[PDB]
């Protein structure tokens, strides 16, 4: 249901990301508590 | 003699309202006779 | 008047003899029975709920007994004596052997038919039980039953009246027949729509009341318990209305009577003069704030005392509408009367 | 019961009797309030 | 001490008044302020009165009147229910409060009933509530009524707790005076002279605390109302002080209750 | 007699939400806000807070008839920013200003009675 | 809340088994064995309800229908295991002695139920009545009972009986029912419909606003009627045999 | 009829000081505006409360609910 | 099987819900849906009562727990439902239901108005649920008639071994915030008789009460 | 002749409502009816409304089925029990926007008896608009009108499209307006008009609010700096209508006045 080119490179990446993101996350609880509830306002600085 | 033709209970049972020249039934709430 | 049955009777809780009184009054005593109150008054334009003769007051005024006033009204009936037996009685009636009876509440009879003093009536409710013996032969056409031996006599209240009954009076008359006499008592509240008026012609109506918070002030936290419009001065010329509040007004600073007879050596300087002793400005000015947002009134405001008496016409009893209802014996066409519900 | 109108003596009067005082024998009477006060709701 | 709020500088006080100026604060938070310390604190007022012997020459309405606008005492009201939220049928003993009246005139001479005559039979379970305000020297109080020989008068009374928005009794405060700017260098109100206009018009008091603007000075154009000079007196049932703290807790509670519904419609629409 | 009962003033009804948003179709980023039961003590408090936030360019309020207590708030803001934030900016800002006025006045009106 | 719209009749025994063959001829379904048992509940004259409002008529006490399912193991005697759990068991049922009697039902002691008179005028082809329903689910504390329950809410017991009978189901939702009616007693039990079946063909109508369902629901039951026309007369029944209320007493049945 | 309890004006109460009033008037002979101001009516609403007030319960009192004649 | 506990508080602040969740924001492993619940007073119209009768029912709508009402009088409890799919298919199948009930709340308000009418209604909208180790957490703020009336707190656990020192350690929690006066109840309606819900009415009727 | 479906009560004023709308005391709202046919459009409201009862506005009072009889709903406990068919007639309050006709006596001329919108208010009197007190040559210290309610589809479109107040502006006696601002606005639209008044931003403000037909747009201020200010001219401008032209020179007057 996605419209544009840029919305759908947008989801792609995103896939990525997520993707990655659910791997570590696995490899972290099959072996460590994270944490779903907590929002910062602004980015860590890299 | 006046009766309700739906309810048929004798002997009726009638409330006549002044204030808007009407006769009720008091059960089924018709108006029997006007003005 | 608190013995005297008369039809109707109108009382005021609190009257205030006037601050500003001519010097015939004392003949008149008129500063014995005063008909009306000293009415703090704003002549002035607020909201634009005063056009045409209309006023404003405060509602916190109302609430503390302002213009309240008592109401008694009385009904009388006696027995009747057809002939040489009795046909009229004084007995609570019973829907075993009475026919016609009324939509009414009897349950408030006591035994002897009357209503005792202490009961709050209202509307359609009896108070007088009659009961009327009818001759066997007499027959309304088939309606009358084997056991209805008598009919119903009895006088409801009129449709809107409500309120308590005060007392109740048994006597007998020169031909001895009995003799009943009920004075009910009400309490009448200002509202929108009476009817209002001053000593110069200049009569209004109530067109709408606020509360304390919305009332303009002055700094020295006055409220006027009423406001008018000053549309209403020009045309009239009604200058004793303004040298009467400016005098009033100096009476109620200072605390003594101020004469107002005509014909006399009084003028509008020295009653300035006077109130300039005390520290307002001389032709009756007042700066006051906004009761909403708080802040100043770019011009000033007339304020003072003055006297007002509230009239005979109240909206409750002008208001009247009609669906439908009785209609007349020869012409049938709606009948004539709001007490009657006509059209 | 009811109640004579200049002395105020306290009489009770039958549906029969003559409407008269006994002690002042006046042709007044007047009626007495509802001992027991009764509650009501203004509507 | 808060440098970056309101500032307050009290002069007088009593029992009854307090006088003081309130600076460092906008026009519309003052005026908010004195309309709630009018119209929105509660109090406690007798609400139902019955009657049960009346041989005055007064009316039942008129007497009920009259004691529906007696002062109680009510420091306490915050411990009590609104009548329509106790689970009690009518009046609660957590919701209400109860006094009888009974008087007789046995002697010749007229006899006074004052407002010292009322007597409370309900339980207050320790609560500083329902006295009579008495401010009169004798102590005798609001007089209610009057008797003459061979009259009587008996009646229970029923007091609650509500706001002045409902009725005028409720009301814990006379008349507060609320100015500002005497000196009118704003040019908010433009004054009507005959002659001089700054001769006609009196000064107020307040001009001692304020310099005299100089002719020499153009119109500032920049200025904002920003002092203000009140005065409070109260009716006799709470004190003045808790007159304004309540109405600055009133104030609170009414910005909170619109906070908290905003937060919820939020949740709502996260929904 | 018609005279409405004094409570409606303070009660609300069953079914009564206390605010009501809606969207401003003519100006972006435009609310109005209905507020029940409630008269100008409140609305022009907010609006007079509301005005001092330099993201927020219009707030204005308006009570129909004074036969209701009810009244109207309209905001708008600027782009990237919820006019919803901005009233709830403008009620904490109103609540810490009013706890810091009864703090300074507990203190006076003690140090008063020191002094009485 | 349904609006239930029904057409009743009745049929002596001898044709029943007959009359069950044509069922499934035109249904092209078995019917289904069923049975229940009814407490009538009726506000107890001890208690003075004078808030109804006398002046006005806002409203008239009525009785309160508690419903429920019972086992056929407290309905079979023991000459009946022998043969299988279907219709034909009804042929034996036309004595008034049945296994379920006072006792049972006193220790047993659901659908709760409410209904009004049906609507008034001549100009209605099939019985339109209003029922108000709810479901009790389970209950708690010392006196958990359903007779406890009901003195609780203000109602006392009058009487039971019980039903036993087959149901059709054919389409747009159309229910028909076979029944048999067995009043209980202390003193007994006794068959009020004695020697024949009661029948009664209805539908349900969930809102009784929408009035294009319910002429749909008319034609549905006359064309039904009509298509037994010759073997079985259903009629309207009398309009003030269906009024429950307490004031005035009687029972179709 | 008995003094007002309030003043219909700022709100302030009224009754309780009229006793004491009456007494300056005559036990002290003073004037009514001294008098007036000796009792903390200040606003001139208070003071019109108290200066124009006509005492009609001294005559009722002299009298009965019963007889009157006309 | 499972335990659960009632805490309310009276002198709650508009912000202590915000208070609670954040000083438990340490321990909260998820959070999930919101709930609301509904609570009616109704009162007996009858005069010509008996002394040991009493005159009040407690009725508790659930909204999470399937659309659920529960009637309350003298400690005895009744449980009705309302949605289609709680119906046994027995009472569908036989015809003693037609399918379609109604709430057991409009037949009290409705029909049988001449002997129970309507005191009071307590509201509670927009709860908060919170998963906590072996435990859930739910706050709702309470909203009369009048205006805001306090906080309610319900804890529920399966394993009702350590149910104790969970209520001890939400006490401390609250004791922190300075919420020194609240009310707390774990009671049971029936000791032999273990139904669940009914017990949920009966402990929120016990920790309401004035 | 005595009429049917009619009241009279005494006048005031209120400047929030619209030219042609008056205000209907609650009483008399819930005394006259109105005959509405249920229809496949209404048969939801109407049905609430039966249930309402005639003790509640909104509400009903009588249905009538379609042979003629007419059952009063006081009795007939069923303001809960009636359901509803196409072609009866539920005869239900006065409700928000029913046409209605209202005069005062003497009727001398056609402009003494006009239409109106109602809006049901507290209180026993009737509400006008300040401006048409004019062609009914009525003030407020104690008239009292009369009010007669429309029974049909063709006697409300009647008085919708010929009697009613905006079509009887401009009067045939003399071909010009009988309506125009009076009394205190008129006092007021002068004082707001002169060189000499300056208005702040939060007025203005409020003043853009207050006009129902805003779209939004701030009128740039005539003074930018050393503060904006507005003048009363433009914020009045805001009523009058866009494309509308005006000019009158009167004595001594040039192109810059």
């Amino acid at each position: 249901r996605a419209e544009g080119p840029e919305e759908l490179a947008r989801i792609l990446q995103q896939l990525k990301l997520d993707k990655i993101i659910h791997v570590l996350t696995t490899m972290f609880e099959n072996t460590w508590s994270c944490s779903r509830i907590i929002k910062i306002d602004k980015p860590i600085r890299t | 003699v006046l009766t309700c033709p739906e309810c048929k209970v004798y002997p009726p049972k009638i409330v006549e309202r002044f204030s808007e020249g009407d006769v009720v039934c008091a059960l089924c709430g018709l108006v029997l006779s006007d003005k | 008047y608190n013995v005297r049955m008369d039809t109707m009777a109108n009382i005021l809780y609190y009257p205030q003899k006037p601050l500003g009184t001519t010097r015939a009054m004392e003949y008149l005593k008129f500063r014995e029975l005063p008909a009306g109150q000293n009415a703090i008054v704003a002549i002035a334009c607020y909201s634009g709920y005063n056009q045409e003769d209309s006023m404003i007051m405060n509602q916190s005024s109302i609430d503390r007994g302002l213009f309240r006033s008592l109401f008694f009204r009385s009904y009388m009936d006696q027995e009747k004596k057809y002939g040489m037996s009795i046909t009229e009685t004084f007995e609570k009636p019973q829907r075993t052997n009475t026919l016609r009876m009324k939509h009414g509440t009897y349950d408030k009879l006591d035994d002897d038919g009357l209503i005792a003093p202490g009961v709050r009536v209202s509307g359609e409710d009896v108070i007088i039980g009659k009961t009327t013996p009818i001759s066997p032969d007499e027959e309304e056409l088939g309606q009358r039953t084997a056991y209805h031996s008598k009919r119903d006599a009895s006088t409801p209240l009129r449709s809107t009246e409500n309120g308590i009954v005060d007392q109740v009076l048994v006597t007998t008359n020169q031909d001895g027949l009995k003799f009943v006499k009920v004075r009910v008592r009400t309490t009448k509240i200002p509202q929108i729509g009476d009817k209002f008026a001053s000593r110069h012609g200049q009569k209004g109506t109530i067109g709408i009341t606020y509360r304390r918070e919305d009332m303009p002030f002055t700094a020295e936290g006055i409220v006027p318990d009423l406001i008018i419009n000053p549309h209403a001065i020009p045309s009239r010329m009604t200058v004793a209305h303004l040298i009467e509040c400016l005098l009033s007004k100096v009476a109620a600073l200072s605390g003594n009577e101020g004469d107002a007879s005509p014909f006399t050596d009084i003028t509008v300087e020295g009653i300035s003069k006077l109130l300039r002793e005390h520290g307002y400005q001389s032709r009756g000015f007042e700066v006051m704030y906004n009761g909403h947002t708080g802040k100043k009134l770019m011009a000033q405001i007339f304020f003072g005392p003055t006297y007002y008496q509230r009239l005979r016409h109240m909206v409750d009893d002008k208001i009247h509408a009609r669906a439908r209802g009785p209609m007349q014996v020869l012409t049938r066409q709606p009948v004539e009367g709001r007490s009657r519900d006509g059209g | 019961k009811y109640i004579c109108a200049e002395c105020s003596s306290k009489l009770s009067l039958s549906r029969t009797d003559a409407v008269r005082c006994k002690d002042c024998g006046h042709r007044i009477l007047l009626k007495a309030r509802t001992k027991r006060l009764v509650q009501f709701e203004a509507r | 001490m808060s440098e970056e709020g309101p500032q307050v500088k009290i002069r007088e006080a009593s029992k009854d008044n307090v006088d003081f100026i309130l600076s460092n604060v906008d026009l519309a938070m003052a005026n908010s302020l004195r309309r709630v310390m009018i119209a929105e604190i509660p109090t406690l007022a007798i609400d139902s009165v019955e009657v049960e012997t009346n041989t005055t020459v007064l009316a039942d309405e008129f007497i009920a009147h009259r004691l529906g606008l007696i002062p109680l005492q009510s420091m306490d009201i915050e411990q009590l229910e609104y009548s329509r939220d106790c689970f009690c049928e009518d009046h609660c003993d957590k919701c209400s409060v109860v006094l009888t009246l009974q008087a007789f005139g046995e002697s010749e001479s007229t006899t006074n009933v004052y407002s010292k005559d009322l007597v409370i039979v309900s339980n207050l379970m320790g609560r500083n509530i329902g006295h009579p305000i008495i401010q009169d020297k004798e102590g005798n109080g609001v007089l209610i009524c009057k008797l003459r020989k061979g009259q009587e008068l008996k009646l229970t009374c029923v007091a609650k707790k509500g706001i002045a928005k409902e009725h005028a009794k409720w009301g814990p405060a006379a008349a507060i005076e609320f100015e500002y700017d005497p000196w009118n260098k704003l040019k908010h109100t433009d004054y009507w002279y005959e002659q001089d206009s700054a001769k006609e018009w009196p000064q107020s008091k307040n001009c001692e605390y304020e310099d005299p603007p100089n002719e020499g000075d153009p119109f500032d154009y920049k200025a904002q109302a920003d002092t203000f000079y009140m005065n409070v007196e109260s009716v006799g049932s709470i004190p003045v002080d808790q007159v304004v703290v309540r109405g600055i807790d009133t104030l609170q509670k009414k910005v909170a209750s619109i906070l908290l519904a905003l937060t919820q419609m939020d949740q709502d629409k996260v929904n | 007699m018609n005279a409405p009962d004094r409570f409606e003033l303070f009660l609300l009804g069953e079914g009564e939400s206390k605010l009501k948003i809606d969207p401003d179709t003519k100006a972006p980023n435009a609310v109005v806000i209905t507020f029940e039961k409630e008269d100008h003590t409140l609305g022009n408090l907010i609006r007079a807070e509301l005005l001092n936030d330099r993201k927020v360019l219009f707030a204005a309020y308006k009570v129909e008839h004074p036969f209701f207590a009810r009244f109207k708030l309209r905001i708008q803001t600027t782009e990237g920013y919820d006019p919803k934030d901005a009233l709830k900016n403008a009620c904490n800002s109103i609540i810490n200003k009013l706890g810091a006025l009864k703090t300074n006045f507990e203190t006076e009106w003690n140090l008063q009675t020191l002094a009485a | 809340m349904v609006q239930q719209l029904s057409l009743f009749g009745s049929i002596g025994d001898d044709g029943y088994d007959l009359l069950i063959s044509t069922l499934t001829t035109i249904s092209g379904n078995p019917p289904l064995l069923y049975n229940s048992l009814c407490t009538v509940w009726k506000p107890n004259p001890s208690y003075d309800v004078e808030n109804v409002n006398s002046r006005n008529q806002l409203v008239e006490p009525n009785r309160i229908k508690l419903s429920k399912e019972v086992p056929f193991s407290y309905l079979i005697d023991e000459t009946m295991m022998d043969k299988p759990l279907n219709f034909r068991i009804l042929k034996s049922f036309t004595n008034d002695k049945i296994p379920l009697n006072y006792a049972m039902t006193r220790n047993i002691l659901w659908s709760l139920q409410i209904s009004d008179i049906p609507a008034a005028g001549n100009n209605r082809s099939v019985s339109m009545q209003t029922i108000a329903e709810t479901i009790i689910l389970s209950s708690a504390g010392k006196n958990s009972s359903v007779s406890s329950l009901m003195n609780g809410l203000g109602y006392v017991f009058e009487f039971q009986y019980l039903t036993i009978g087959v149901k059709f189901f054919m389409k747009h939702g159309l229910i028909l029912e076979l029944q048999k009616i067995w009043q209980i007693e202390e003193a007994g039990n006794s068959q009020i419909t004695s020697g024949g079946f009661l029948l009664k063909a209805y539908i349900n109508v969930s809102r009784g606003t929408d009035i294009d369902r319910i002429n749909y629901t008319e034609t549905a039951l006359m064309n039904l009627k009509k298509e037994l026309q010759g073997y079985i007369e259903l009629s309207v029944p009398d309009r003030q045999s269906m009024d429950s209320r307490v004031a005035h007493g009687n029972i179709l049945i | 009829m008995i003094v007002p309890v309030r003043c219909f004006s700022c709100g302030k109460v009224v009754g309780d000081k009229w006793e004491s009033y009456l007494n300056l008037l005559q036990e002290d002979e003073l004037d009514e505006g001294t008098a007036l101001s000796r009792l903390g009516l200040k606003r001139y609403c208070c003071r019109r409360m108290i200066l124009t007030h006509v005492d009609l319960i001294e005559k009722f009192l002299r009298y009965n609910p019963l007889e009157k004649r006309d | 099987m499972g335990k659960s506990a009632v805490i309310f508080v009276e002198r709650a602040t508009p912000a202590t819900l915000t208070e609670l969740k954040d000083a438990l924001s340490n321990s909260i492993l998820s959070v999930r849906d919101p709930w609301s619940i509904d609570f009616r007073t109704y009162r007996c119209s009858i005069k010509n009562l008996p002394a040991d009768v009493s005159k009040l029912m407690y009725s508790i709508t659930f909204h999470h727990h399937g659309r659920q009402t529960v009637l309350i009088k003298d400690n005895s409890a009744m449980v009705t439902t309302a949605a289609a799919a709680d119906i046994p298919p027995a009472l569908v199948f036989n015809g003693s239901s037609t399918g379609v009930p109604e709430s057991i709340d409009t037949i009290l308000s409705s029909k049988l108005s001449n002997i129970w009418m309507q005191r009071q209604l307590i509201k509670g909208d927009a709860g908060e649920t919170l998963i906590l180790d072996g435990l859930t957490v739910r706050l709702v703020n309470l909203f009369s008639s009048t205006g805001f009336k306090g906080l309610l707190i319900e804890l529920q656990a399966d394993e009702a071994g350590e149910f104790e020192t969970k209520i001890a350690g939400i006490e401390g929690h609250l004791a922190e915030i300075r919420a020194k006066e609240y009310k707390t109840s774990s009671d049971s309606l029936g000791p032999d008789t273990s139904n669940e819900i009914c017990d949920l009415a009966y402990q929120y009727v016990r920790a309401l009460e004035l | 002749k005595r009429v049917d479906f009619s009241a009279r009560t005494v006048i005031s004023g209120d400047p929030n409502l619209e030219l042609d709308q008056v205000g209907v005391p609650k009483s008399i709202a819930k005394t006259l009816t109105y005959p509405e046919v249920v229809t496949p459009y209404n048969i939801d409201r109407l049905t609430q409304l039966v249930r309402n009862g005639p003790n509640e506005h909104p509400g009903a009072k009588y249905v009538i089925r379609d042979s003629g009889d007419r059952i009063d709903l006081r009795y007939s406990k069923r303001a809960g029990d009636i359901q509803l068919q196409y072609g009866w007639k539920v005869e239900r309050h006065i409700m928000d926007n029913d046409p209605v006709l209202f005069n005062r006596q003497p009727s001398l001329h056609k402009m003494s008896m006009m239409a109106h919108r109602v809006k049901v208010i507290p209180y026993s009197t009737f509400r006008l608009n300040l401006s048409v007190t004019s062609p009914y040559n009525a003030d407020f210290d104690g008239d009292e009108m009369n009010l007669h309610v429309p029974q049909s589809e063709e006697t409300r479109a009647e008085l919708s499209q010929l009697c009613a107040v905006p079509l009887q502006i401009v009067s045939p006696q003399s071909n010009k307006p009988c309506m125009g601002i009076v009394q205190d606005t008129l006092c007021g639209i002068r004082k707001l008009t002169l060189r000499d008044t300056f208005i702040e931003l939060d007025q203005v403000l409020n003043m853009l609010y207050w006009v129902p037909d805003w779209d939004g747009v701030i009128p740039t201020p005539a003074i930018i700096k050393p503060k904006p200010l507005w003048s009363g001219k433009q914020i009045l401008s805001v009523a009058i209508p866009n494309g509308i032209h005006l000019q009158r020179f009167d004595e001594g007057t040039t192109l810059l006045s």
